[PDB]
């Protein structure tokens, strides 16, 4: 009769999970090399997919932390005296203008709340509310966009989340200072309905539920075949 | 010993004392003021729609598989409630299916009824998508599969993985019930509306599924019957729709 | 101590700000008549609709002159269209419209009002006949009969008015949605022809204004469509 | 294959023979840990309690 | 119904509800201080020894004819009851005897369940003796049989005569029941501890034996089971034994 605190919704489905690494440069170069782009999902890393997919309906509100890291870029005219890099750090809701190149106007929308960071402070956090028409998000949908049952099949419109653009603020005009950045995801204040038998398939798309026909268990060798023996000893004799 | 049961005052049917599974613990009921996100008062049509639909009778076999109806497709023909589906827009219901079997005690069985609620598919070419006639035809059942299907655009129908992925030993976890030849010879489950929105258009979504497995299966000597009959009727409980008149 | 969300600045925030001129007394208001604490007031007002906007009456004032003609009509037409305010060319520009499409979602339910500018010595009647949002509009006279119809008589009465009601499957519906033959048709049909006595003129006009009912709810407010120049004025 | 559940009973005239047996060990004996008992509990490092059999005859 | 019953919280058994034949008249009960022939006082185990003991099923076939056991030997290799046989003196307890068939309604037959006590029996030469090895084996049934034996040291076997030299139609006068397979399925049968001292040695003395003759024949049809299978289910009652330690 022991506790069971630790196996709740809550405790069971607000741990931190990294959801995304990516890199963009400060320089010159290919423009969509110089931001960083994501949309919000929970359908891309299989470990936190499998944990979300117990439940058919979820809610809760998104806390999103955002580690930056950056060096400096190999070449010729390397920079002597840099005074210090600064981010931007963009939400776009879903409906809003999303940027399609850097210093682009969507990045000074209204709209859009941003973050402006300076290198060697404490990592940015956001938290965006339950932002949705319906009552829940929902793992799995059987149905159609359109009503005349075609279209595309398992897709429903009222779990978009938005983006994150993240891009730098300065202009830099000696060398190249490249920059990383990894997305910290978390849930909290969550409530699901309806659990689902768990997985047993590995994945195979991150849109589609579609599988490969997979044994239902591991192999034993005989019916009556207990696991191992022991040999004779002294408690034995 | 026996109970009989008319709605609709058209139907008739006949039960034994059973069992009886009441969903996910709730009564399917009206639409209260509490929740909604719309404007016109649904109208409620309950004089034709609550009552008895039998669909067509299967047969279970020694090598039989099994078989899934998706709902509410599976009243789309089914007389008034398939006329409401055409002429109104937004629509919410709940179920009663009844699963019986005839079978007499020298033959043995053992079957699941289980009721998944939002059970996508997957498909038999990983790349490829499924299309709306390999998901359900309108009042057929659509068998499951010993083996590996290999079509196109075929739903996988592997038994033992059910179609979603998940193990089929596992499917317990739903709505369900078990129909043992040698103990009980029917089912009743009573489902109600479960959605994340009050309303929903019939033909997009496709709210559940019923799923009819063999555990054990059929076995009989060689002067019996070579089959069992199931028979399966639904009979729509609390059905609304949006309304059609200005404010 | 110093959460994640701390030194950004989110445009839609809202925090207090220091005052860049303390010290200073601002003049204290009149009462200035007319004030306005809502924007459906501004929708809540009848205004005049351009039905017959047929490509040459666009660029003249016959665009909101719904013509009536005497002679002998048997059953044709007087006019017709689609209720779908925000994006109908026919409503799209009005007042109501034009409010509505600020706002990406929307519902409620529009009041039509028709006034008869014609002689006092006129005499007939027209059929209104208003189809719900999954069927077709009528073809002839005897379907829009057997629909939601009302007989309007030019003679007893000189306004009619009809209040098209809001049956949607969901709760909001949106200006930027392909759901044509889904949003409902009025139109007005010959029941019998116009009347008139020796001196009075043979033809007529019909006048009509739409505007908001009640009950509205307006979501998510975005850029209006009409203004397209992202150039700033000098 | 669908045989893997049905624990087979034979007729004719077995003496005394073993019909089936298994260890009780959810989570890392291959029979218990694809059940939903085993996959929840391998999600813990820790775990205790009693577990409930039921046998059916088909 | 059916009846549960769970002895040493170890044994379940199934019944269904059928008529008991209580021994003589007389319950089975511990050792009143009325009557003793001993000084220490008797030990009482009790926490494993009352339990259900299932013995092995045998098969009742159309050209059988019958069986016995011997008590208390047939629980000699039984568990804890064979550890307190071995390691004690005296002994003393009565017992609960449950015989179960299983045929369908299409076998036929009549069983009759005796327990006899004190069945002495001869030898197959009236001039030679028994031995110790032909009158029972530890848990396994000794067989009648329709003709004459023929051995030195075995018992006479006959079944009309019962091994005993009496009338096997006259065998009702002890404790019996019928298992007419017609109407009933099972029998059961108290037996208390008669003897004409309190106490006595467990491997000595064959306190009673059981014997199941049937007297109509086992019939039925080509396409069904050849055999019909009888279980025996033995539970001590108010077992005792002599006292190990010092005054």
């Amino acid at each position: 009769y022991h506790s069971r605190t630790e196996s709740s919704i809550e405790n069971f489905l607000c741990r931190a999970a990294c959801v995304y690494i990516a890199t963009y440069a400060s320089a010159g170069g290919t423009p969509t090399e110089r931001y960083a782009s994501w949309r919000i999902n929970t359908r891309q890393m299989v470990q936190l997919r499998r944990k979300f997919e117990l439940f058919t309906y979820l809610r809760f509100d998104m806390e999103i932390t955002f580690v930056i890291t950056s060096t400096q870029d190999p070449g010729t005219q390397l920079a002597q005296d840099m005074p210090v890099l600064t981010h931007q750090i963009m939400y776009i809701p879903p409906g809003g203008p999303v940027p399609n190149s850097a210093t682009d106007f969507a990045w000074q929308s209204s709209t859009n709340p941003s973050i402006f960071w300076t290198e060697g402070c404490a990592p940015a956090r956001m938290s965006v509310p339950f932002i949705s028409i319906g009552n829940a998000y929902s793992n799995f949908y059987d149905g159609w966009s359109h009503f005349t049952q075609e279209g595309v099949y398992g897709f429903n419109s009222l779990n978009n989340m938005g983006h994150i653009y993240v891009r730098h603020v300065n202009e830099q005009s000696l060398g190249v200072s490249t920059s990383t950045l990894r997305v910290y995801f978390k849930p909290k204040h969550v409530r699901a309905w309806v659990p689902r038998p768990p997985r047993l398939s590995p994945y195979v798309k991150s849109s589609n539920v579609n599988f490969k026909p997979t044994a239902v268990t591991t192999e034993r060798k005989d019916i009556n075949d207990v696991g191992t023996l022991r040999p004779v000893g002294y408690t034995n004799h | 010993r026996v109970r009989s049961i008319t709605l609709g005052n058209s139907t008739i049917t006949t039960q034994e004392c059973a069992n009886v599974v009441v969903g996910y613990g709730v009564w399917p009921s009206y639409l209260q003021d509490n929740e909604a996100t719309a404007e016109d008062q649904p109208t409620q049509p309950d004089v034709a729609t609550c009552r008895f639909y039998t669909l067509d009778s299967i047969q279970w076999q020694k090598e039989s598989d099994g078989w899934w109806w998706k709902f509410p497709e599976a009243l789309k023909n089914m007389g008034l409630f398939g006329q409401n589906m055409e002429y109104h827009y937004l629509g919410r219901s709940g179920y009663t299916i009844h699963v019986q079997c005839n079978a007499s005690k020298f033959h043995q069985g053992c079957l699941l009824v289980v009721c998944v609620p939002e059970a996508e598919m997957g498909c038999s070419d990983v790349e490829r998508e499924v299309v709306a006639a390999s998901l359900s035809s309108e009042d057929t059942a659509k068998s499951f599969s010993r083996t590996e299907s290999n079509g196109q655009h075929t739903v996988q129908t592997v038994v033992y993985n059910a179609g979603m992925g998940v193990g089929v030993g596992n499917l317990t976890i739903f709505p369900h019930q078990w129909i043992n030849l040698r103990t009980n010879n029917s089912a009743t489950i009573v489902m109600p509306y479960i959605n994340s929105v009050p309303m929903d258009n019939m033909f997009r979504h496709y709210n559940f599924t019923l799923m009819i497995i063999p555990f054990a299966k059929l076995e009989y000597t060689e002067q019996a019957s070579n089959y069992v009959p199931i028979t399966v009727t639904v009979a729509p409980m609390c059905a609304e729709y949006n309304g059609l008149r200005l404010a | 101590m110093l959460t994640p969300g701390s030194n950004q600045f989110l445009t839609s925030d809202d925090f207090q700000s220091p005052s860049a001129m303390p010290q200073f007394d601002v003049t204290p208001e009149m009462k200035i008549p007319g004030e306005v604490h809502n924007l459906m007031e501004i929708a809540e007002v009848d205004s005049v609709v351009p039905v017959n906007n047929t490509k040459e009456n666009i660029n003249s004032m016959e665009a909101y002159r719904i013509p009536v003609t005497g002679g002998d009509q048997l059953h044709t037409q007087v006019f017709g269209f689609q209720m779908q305010p925000g994006l109908n060319s026919v409503f799209k520009r009005t007042l109501l419209g034009e409010i509505l499409n600020y706002y990406a979602h929307w519902s409620g339910s529009v009041k039509l009002t028709f006034v008869f500018c014609g002689s006092a010595m006129a005499t007939g009647k027209f059929l209104l006949a208003y189809s719900p949002p999954g069927a077709s509009p009528p073809q002839n006279r005897k379907q829009a009969m057997l629909g939601t119809h009302v007989i309007w008589d030019v003679g007893l009465q000189s306004s009619c008015v009809l209040c098209i009601p809001w049956i949607s499957q969901t709760h909001y519906r949106l200006v930027q949605q392909d759901e044509y033959t889904s949003a409902g048709y009025v139109t007005c049909w010959y029941q019998t022809g116009l009347i008139v006595p020796p001196g009075a003129p043979p033809s007529c006009t019909i006048l009509c204004f739409a505007s908001a009912c009640n009950d509205f709810s307006v979501r998510n407010l975005r850029d209006t469509p009409f203004i397209e120049q992202t150039q700033l004025l000098q």
